[PDB]
Order: structure tokens, then C-alpha cells, then sequence
């Protein structure tokens, strides 16, 4: 009867936020209350749900996701605003039920020197829609000259190095950002608990 | 490289601290840091290794703090341990420093 | 549990490249921010890192000796090998590997260390 809510929080790597990786919750009991007074999550605000008494309600087709951002633009993943993180790598709906439960992580994803093991989206000529994979990595082009291919002038890599480094500031930190996208649906729900 | 006093002394049940300071910027903001009290002979040991937190076991009253860039071990009225030496050593930008080594003689 | 021993040679010429193991046991190469490293120690001086591993593979090298410092990694016996060539006598030296639990905790476990002398 139990299911692996431990698993999404306690993986063991997560995916980069222009690869954020998206899992199904089905057959589960909702036992948030040990999930909110765990005293290791930072940002527990909730946007539309309080962030207690989730336990006497339940769901029909509840996603999760998992990405890695930096501590200033913790506040950029909410359906709020938008313009580095929301506008090229992930975007939340505005009628978005959930949160963005998120703690700091500089223990074990930072390293000394540079951690490239986990990268953003750069700028792009389009911009992005809510619940969007952009797995291609085409080379941006910022007018004319195509250089179909080549790199230098205005041919940068949308992928971009990150360079998580060990001592940062406050808003420079890694930091494990998990989205639990609650679908509001008539259906009769699967994931529910006591 | 990390900075500390040559020999710090001090006479046995009184109150004794090690400094520890990053006068190079090669620290962005000082994040990390920990103290090694080398027995020696053998080999170092982990006393604390966060700021402030120190591991479970190898513990009695061990501790520190900084302000904002100096490191400090507030050793208790506990002098009689040994003549042990410390190592305060902390993430630069590039490597990992170790500063120098500071042989705590008691009276 | 986590426990650190050195073995290989100890004696050296001048102008050679040393190859200086330590078997680990007790605990896993692969666990997240989990890694081994190297210090060594001249006689009446302080500590010095020279290079470490990682669980992805990542060699980071101290900028002082990023060419001759190499490490490498052997999951499957459990074993580092660290080669390094060019053999001076100011690298007269013990050397302790190390033990990176995570990224926060500073070299938890550490080796017994073994003296390597580099003379003639
Ligand atoms: C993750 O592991 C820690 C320590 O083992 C535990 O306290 C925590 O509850 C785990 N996460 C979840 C969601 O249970």
C-alpha cells in the first residue's frame, strides 16, 4: 500500500532543470505530515494549498518533479514571475496547484573546482510554455548570419557551465528543488490517505 | 593560504582559543571550515568539521565559531589531553588549504 | 567500518615516477559527494592537498602540481592508484589518503600514512 514518496525527496541524482525529470504518483497514502515537519525543508510555502492538514485531502493524478536552481532564484520557480529560470528552463502554470519544496543541498553536489555535472538553459529566441522539456540543445541564433553549426559569434550554447562552487554566498548555493503538481480531476482518486 | 598564530600556550584548567583567519581571498564567503587535532605521531583526527558542528564520538566539549572571516576552537578547562597540534583547513576557490600548524604547549 | 591503510613502495630515486596506493574498505566509492583524497606532510611542516577523486570521475589536481599528480580510480578492488613523476627531494614527504564523506564534512577518515623519502 505504501509507495515511494521517499525516493523523490532522497534520490540519488537529480536531473538538470532543462532535463527536469517527471514521475507519476498513483496508489498512495498521503502521510504529508511527517514530510512537513521533517526540519531539513527551507521553503515549504505553498501557493494555493496550505502547507499543513494536507493529509485530510486527497488527489486523482498527482505528478512530481526534480530539479537543481541556485538560492537567488529560489524564488523564480513559482507562478509568480518569471525572466531567467521560468522563461527558458522551467516555467509554472499560473493556475498551478502545489509547490516548490526546496532545501539546501551543498553537501553533496558541490565539489572543489567546477561541478558541471548540472547546467541551465541560456537565452533563446522563443520563450518557453508551462509543463516544457526542451531536451534539444540547438545552437541559438541571434538574427542573421546563420552559422548553422558553429560556434562564436551570436552562436552561443544554450546549455551554459554552471560552476557550483563550494564556498558561495547565501543566493549561490545548491539547492534540490522538488514540485509535487497536484491534478485536480473529478476522476475517483488513487492516491489517498487516512 | 589560511593564517594562525605560531604557538599559542596556556597553563592546565584555564581557558584557551585558536585563531584562525582567511587575510587571502581565495574564500568566497567562508562557508566550510575544520580543525584537525593531530595527534603526533600517527596520524590527524576530525574534532569539528562544520563551523560550529563537530561528529558524534571523538567529542567532549570541542567547539567554534566565526564572525566573518576568522575561525576560532574554544577548547574548555580541559588541558591535560596531550601536547596535540591543530590544523584549521577550509575550501578555497581552487584547491584546499590547510593553513599552518600551531603546537599548543600547556604549562 | 571506514578504514584507511596505505601500501606500495617506499623508496625512490630522483627523477622517477612513483606509484602510491592505499586499499579502503568498509564503505562505498559511489555514494553521492562521496570521494578519497591525498595530503602529504614534510617533516616539521604543515599539511598540503595534493589531488583527490570524485564518484563521477573527477580529477581535480592542486594548481601548484596539475601535470605530474594523476589520480585514478578502481571501483570493482576497491583501490586508488595516484602516479606522479619527477621525484625531488623537497618531496621527502608522508603521505596520508584521505577520506571525503561529503562535501561538508572535511576529510572525516583518515590513513596510518606511510614515509616516502626520496633520495638516492
Ligand atoms: C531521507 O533520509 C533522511 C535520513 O535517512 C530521513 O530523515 C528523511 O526522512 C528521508 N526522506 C524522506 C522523505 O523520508
Amino acid at each position: 500500500n505504501l509507495c515511494p514518496f521517499g525516493e523523490v525527496f532522497n534520490a540519488t541524482r537529480f536531473a538538470s532543470v532543462y532535463a527536469w525529470n517527471r514521475k507519476r504518483i498513483s496508489n498512495c497514502v498521503a502521510d504529508y505530515s511527517v514530510l512537513y515537519n521533517s526540519a531539513s525543508f527551507s521553503t515549504f510555502k505553498c501557493y494555493g494549498v496550505s502547507p499543513t492538514k494536507l493529509n485530510d485531502l486527497c488527489f486523482t493524478n498527482v505528478y512530481a518533479d526534480s530539479f537543481v536552481i541556485r538560492g537567488d532564484e529560489v524564488r523564480q520557480i513559482a507562478p509568480g514571475q518569471t525572466g531567467k529560470i521560468a522563461d527558458y528552463n522551467y516555467k509554472l502554470p499560473d493556475d498551478f496547484t502545489g509547490c516548490v519544496i526546496a532545501w539546501n543541498s551543498n553537501n553533496l553536489d558541490s565539489k572543489v573546482g567546477g561541478n558541471y555535472n548540472y547546467l541551465y538553459r541560456l537565452f533563446r529566441k522563443s520563450n518557453l510554455k508551462p509543463f516544457e522539456r526542451d531536451i534539444s540543445t540547438e545552437i541559438y541564433q541571434a538574427g542573421s548570419t546563420p552559422c548553422n553549426g558553429v560556434e562564436g559569434f551570436n552562436c552561443y550554447f544554450p546549455l551554459q557551465s554552471y560552476g557550483f562552487q563550494p564556498t558561495n554566498g547565501v543566493g549561490y548555493q545548491p539547492y534540490r528543488v522538488v514540485v509535487l503538481s497536484f491534478e485536480l480531476l473529478h476522476a475517483p482518486a488513487t492516491v489517498c490517505g487516512p | 593560504a589560511l593564517t594562525q598564530p605560531a604557538s599559542v600556550s596556556g597553563s592546565p584548567g584555564l581557558s584557551i582559543t585558536i585563531s584562525c583567519t582567511a587575510t587571502s581571498s581565495d574564500v568566497g564567503a567562508y562557508n566550510y571550515v575544520s580543525w584537525y587535532q593531530q595527534h603526533p605521531g600517527q596520524a590527524p583526527k576530525l574534532m569539528i568539521y562544520d563551523v560550529s558542528k563537530r561528529p558524534s564520538g571523538v567529542s567532549n566539549r570541542f567547539s567554534g565559531s566565526k564572525s566573518a572571516n576568522t575561525a576560532s576552537l574554544t577548547i574548555s578547562g580541559l588541558q591535560a589531553e596531550d601536547e596535540a597540534d591543530y590544523y584549521c583547513s577550509s575550501y578555497t576557490t581552487t584547491s584546499v588549504v590547510f593553513g599552518g600548524g600551531t603546537k599548543l604547549t600547556v604549562l | 567500518q571506514v578504514t584507511l591503510r596505505e601500501s606500495g613502495p617506499t623508496l625512490v630515486k630522483p627523477k622517477q615516477t612513483l606509484t602510491l596506493t592505499c586499499t579502503f574498505s568498509g564503505f562505498s566509492l559511489s555514494t553521492p559527494g562521496g570521494g578519497v583524497g591525498w595530503i602529504r606532510q614534510p617533516p616539521g611542516k604543515a599539511l598540503e592537498w595534493l589531488a583527490l577523486i570524485y564518484w563521477d570521475d573527477d580529477k581535480r589536481y592542486s594548481p601548484s602540481l596539475k601535470s605530474s599528480l594523476t589520480i585514478t580510480k578502481d571501483t570493482s578492488k576497491n583501490q586508488v592508484v595516484l602516479t606522479m613523476t619527477n621525484m625531488d627531494p623537497v618531496d621527502t614527504a608522508t603521505y596520508y589518503c584521505a577520506r571525503l564523506t561529503a562535501a561538508d564534512t572535511i576529510f572525516d577518515c583518515w590513513g596510518q600514512g606511510t614515509l616516502v623519502t626520496v633520495s638516492s
